[PDB]
């Protein structure tokens, strides 16, 4: 009872496509830290689940 | 120096605080007297009444406590 | 699809708003409160009601606390619609508030008008007018009961209700002065109106009955209240002229932490006239036609928002020889101040300068303590009275620094200050903590 | 500058700024549970049309519900000035049933009375915009109207109805549509040939809760302190040209009442709370040869001219004893709402509060009529001696009289708004007191 | 009397007064940090005049800043009725920058849209008095206008910008003045010979704090919850006599959004959000032979007559999916602001809130567009078939149609107000989120 | 009761005879009588935070 | 405290010539508490050189 | 009758080999760049 987030379904996109990689080659991963107090980004890494 | 307001100020706060203590004892005593005079609660008809005996037995609405 | 798709769109940027949530908006738990009841009880007026007469009333001890006070009056129109302007407000020339023989406060008909101009608004203001004037184009002989609410600190919030219950030895009184003349009721400008009736008057006080536990607390313990008081100084306006911008420096004999200052210029002849008369619609009796006279107002339209008819070019407040702020135009004090501080609309000729962030409320929000300022001065610069009031082209097509030639009729200046003091009540008696 | 004020410090500042507790220059905002709101259309059963009764069950789309708006498409059956809040008139009443129990019920007249007392300024104007035609629209004009509901959960998020905690109880609304709506399908008593039947839709705003909050609602018991409207209609002791009428009206009320409200009306003309007269806006044709003081200027039905109101004075007695001193009708029309609400009330509508602040949700003193054996509202009427067709008589008259047309205000509507408790537990709910 | 109510106690009252927590008849006020407020003139760097761009640095003349008012002195280039909020039109845009980072930016149209949705009643009228000529002033008249800024720190002292805590950063306000202002230096497209250039001044209200509060601000880090305006201007799909245009507008918005707001307009005429027509106030000369439905009655540019509004209906989608059911434009114009703000919104201006109270400071539900990839505003327009020059057609028409002159409303302005956090640390600051 | 004793001494007498119009707080010169003639009756301000 | 009563030697052994920046001011007469002049983030730094001769006690 | 402009934005991209691809993504960088500051003014107008 009381379905929480599996009701509307999980969000497979999220905010990773705000700066999505357009190239076919996989982009290198960044550690995703918070280097500066201001301009803290809220964009997920967008890593390719299966490399070509 | 003369300091009219510190001399009158202190006299005032002295009376005031003494009076508060008296007043606080006063309200405490009245609450205690109500609880002792009417040491019970009411019943469905006399829902919020203050009562003198085990049953309603002429309970009132003019002496509330807790 | 639907609202869940938004809810689920959650991330780091939301943490400041909803992370480790503290509250909700969908579960209001109301605060439990004490038992009480409120009754409207008529007071007996001592003295003799009538125009120009003084009356007073002593508030009875029917209940434990008092708040709202409404003064009823019955007036009959001495002329047709358009001849009166807030006549019941005008009639209540003044009222003093006395507790235990000490004067606590004092309001004037002009204050009620100034206060209203600054602090009432929208439908509140209209409904107020409906209780003090004739606003449905009533005709001569029409009779109406008017209700003038008082605006003393205890008449605005229950939080400052006067504990008559804790004033067992001191009486609370209201002393009233009724105006000698009321426009459109017993006088028309300077002319008396034959057959005008004397007013009927009644003072109503709304009393609060507390339950036993709370009554006991009030009767036994001392109290202090943070209350409002109105200070007032009347003076002559440095009358402007077609040939000059008059200027004036008024030392304000004010005291106490002041929430705000307020003032107006007026023609004392015509209650509520804070602006010049002109032959433009609503600006004078008969304005817009051949019969227009710029010596008499359209009483029913005495107030206006047309700043061109106001007399203050600019002003500043100087404290102990140093400017408190840079000189600003009269329109700053008329339009901007209340925009920022009140949220209402102030009519031309009435000015406000707040020291408080929110002067319309009860909670102190910044004050100027004039009891510590040897010389508090209001510095005024007036507009040049060169505009021919009878000619709309001149009245309406003019500049910032000028006004109507008829603006020289606004020879009276009323400066008000509202401050915070402490009313102390103990063992059946009371009075104010600070003398000045 | 400002520094000249800070330096002006003394003994009288201590009570304002000594040992300071707060600031004004930094606000602490509270963190709140995550939620979202969606407008979802309900399916309405029963034929929609004039005089018909229709209903809907609120779908379990979200967890809590608040605002409800009934949309109605009406077509003008005449020109501007022929209608008066026609969408409000159309929705004759709305009944709220939870789990089979009646919880509350509103009436078109209540919506008008409620509005007259509690809405104001632009809030009121916009309300009018959503229920009437206010830009001189002409015959044939079509408009969608929105009638917000005024049930306790439709007024504040604080009382959002927990459909989530009502897993086994349905929530239903029954809407009665008026048999006739002025300026839409009838003009006075005359039907308007070709008039369209209304189109209706009911919208409910659903609140979606996050996991933690949603869980608490579904599992825990709740006690929502809610408002209810009590209402009965009465026959009016209407005025006569020569005698002054008076009437003792038993108040068949119960529960801790925030306030009473009432009005005197002509049941023929929706919203007419005053006598008609040949003065601008007070009757059809006022100001000209055609002025008829038996037919209102519908678009201007409401007025503030108390001279046309019927009530002279009133008091409320509890168990035969005066609750407060008798006051004039204008006291209940202008002062009561000045003090308790802050808006402007139209002539013919009266308020008496038992509460310190009845316009808010927070209880602030009530009159519990469940403990008053004999409560009565005692009303005294003005005499209806004034010739309504003669402005001089209409406008130049005295406090104790009104227009002869006041005799037509045969209906009296007395309302009481009170508190009750809606208890919800284990998926079911209902009222603590009946 | 009152005692008869006081004793009328039963079970129904327990929920209101049992185990009482508060009273209403004794108020304790809070002591506050001693402070003073002063309005101080800033230096404008640059030439002020029509079409010029100038800026000011807010000199550190106190500790915190709140209200900012821009003064202008304008003259009338024509008679009453020829201008519409000209001081607002003049201040084309305002940009707030701290330490080189854009915090926010407002546009003259935003000020107009903001006002249309969030100001109301007398505050709105007074605002109009501070930006326009509302007492039938004539050509050549000169007046000082006051345009308040509406940045987060200009709305509440609670968000006063702590200049004292920003020693290492400048705070600058950039102001772009319109190349032309209607009724001041231009009449429609025509320049007005002899028009004066505006006088301009920027006034900032400073807070002077006591020593303890000033020290804490100067030394401690701070987090101010603030608002930002996102804005994109775009083409309105233009509707016509033969069709209902529709449009899918990608919403390139981010951050937790309180609400979206938008309007359609004729970019030629400032504040024109509706079609023009030959009905009173709806066009220059309306009501007479000279009426022209190509030029507005500028002094009466705004209107509440939805018949002249172009939008038929709309919905917002998130990630390509409907966020709520499609509602009529009149929902977004009248009901949304009724439900969430409480004022009245002019025709042609629309609101959709994600927040319970979009008009307040406290966050109350937001749409975080930084977590949404495909947000779209989907609009459907009315059929532009109504002959604007004929009141019978203008006023007697249907829900789905509008004026043929509605096709002049070719510009669409979509705004989004969101939260961000202004962080101040060690004398310097900037926005928490990019 | 005891009200006649504190009512007469409730009001405070805050006076500001010769105050400094400047912004800086003046140093506290203790008004101690050193001369029999021309003595002062100013009652100096004891409520003066520095702030500068 | 510490203030203007500090006479520092020059950074080089020769004739000196110093300048004065004073970018962000302090218009108010009250001397604002000196800030740290640290570096919280590496993106938006400022060449403000925090002022000296301004600290009450 | 004037036409509205057609518009398109083109960006020329550099595609790196493997070692540089990694180095650019992982290493911090500092690029010396130019900025344009701009302000408009009224010209004191000269006269005959």
């Amino acid at each position: 009872f009381l379905t929480a987030t599996q009701w509307i379904g999980v969000n497979t996109q999220g905010s990773s496509l705000k700066n999505a990689n357009y190239d076919l080659r996989a982009d290198p991963i960044i550690p995703k830290a918070d280097v500066g107090p201001w301009m803290m980004s809220s964009v997920d890494p967008n890593i390719y689940q299966k490399p070509l | 120096w003369f300091s009219r307001d510190l001399n009158y100020g202190k006299a005032n706060s002295k009376i005031w605080n003494a009076t508060v203590a008296k007043g606080l004892k006063g309200i405490a005593n009245e609450n205690a007297e109500i609880r002792k005079m009417y040491p019970y609660l009411g019943y469905g008809d006399f829902t919020g009444a203050i009562c003198k005996g085990p049953n309603n037995q002429g309970c009132t609405y003019y002496a509330n406590y807790t | 699809a639907g609202g869940l798709s938004q809810l689920v769109a959650y991330g780091a940027q939301d943490v400041y708003l909803t992370g480790n949530p503290q509250i909700t908006f969908f579960k209001t738990v109301y605060r439990r409160y004490t038992n009480f009841a409120i009754e409207s009880i008529q007071q007996t007026i001592n003295g003799s009601v009538g125009f120009g007469n003084k009356v007073s009333t002593q508030i009875s001890r029917n209940g434990d606390l008092i708040t709202d006070i409404v003064v009823e009056f019955v007036l009959t129109k001495g002329g047709n619609g358009g001849t009166t302007y807030y006549p019941a407000e005008e009639l209540l020339q003044d009222v003093e508030l006395e507790i235990g023989g000490q004067r606590i406060d004092k309001h004037y008909n002009d204050w009620f008008r100034t206060y209203d101009a600054l602090f009432r608004m929208n439908d509140d203001r209209y409904n107020y007018r409906r209780m003090t004037d004739w606003v449905n184009n009533e005709l001569v002989g029409a009779q109406k009961r008017f209700y003038v609410p008082l605006i003393f600190f205890f008449n605005q919030t229950p939080g400052l209700a006067l504990p008559l219950i804790a004033l067992q030895y001191h009486e609370v009184k209201l002393y009233f002065t009724l105006a000698s003349q009321v426009q459109g009721v017993n006088y028309n400008g300077s002319s008396a109106i034959a057959g005008a009736a004397q007013p009927t008057m009644s003072v109503w006080v709304d009393y609060i009955f507390l339950d036993t536990q709370e009554r006991t607390r009030f009767a036994q313990l001392p109290h202090e209240y943070l209350i409002e008081q109105l200070q007032f100084t009347g003076s002559e306006t440095a009358t402007p002229s077609a040939t000059t911008q008059a200027s004036q420096n008024i030392r304000l004999n004010f005291n106490h932490p002041t929430k705000y200052l307020a003032w107006n210029f007026n023609n004392p002849t015509n209650y509520g006239q804070y602006t010049a008369l002109a032959n433009i619609p609503g600006a004078c009796s008969g304005a817009g036609t051949a019969a227009a006279t710029v010596t008499t107002p359209d009483y029913g339209n005495t107030g206006t928002y047309n700043e061109q008819l106001a007399v203050l070019d600019s002003a500043k407040i100087q404290l102990n020889g140093q400017d408190r702020f840079a000189t600003r135009k009269g329109s700053y004090f008329n339009k901007v101040q209340p925009y920022q501080s009140i949220g209402g609309v102030t009519p031309a000729g009435v000015y406000l300068y707040s020291f408080a962030l929110k002067p319309a409320g009860r909670q102190p929000s910044g004050t100027c303590n004039f009891s510590r300022i040897d010389n508090a001065t209001l510095s005024l610069t007036y507009k040049t009275c060169s505009i021919d009031a009878t000619s709309p082209a001149a009245v309406l097509g003019n500049t910032e620094t000028v006004t109507a030639n008829t603006a020289t009729l606004l020879t009276a200046l009323n400066i008000y200050a509202k401050n915070y003091n402490v009313l102390r009540i103990m063992s059946g008696m009371g009075g104010l903590a600070y003398a000045n």
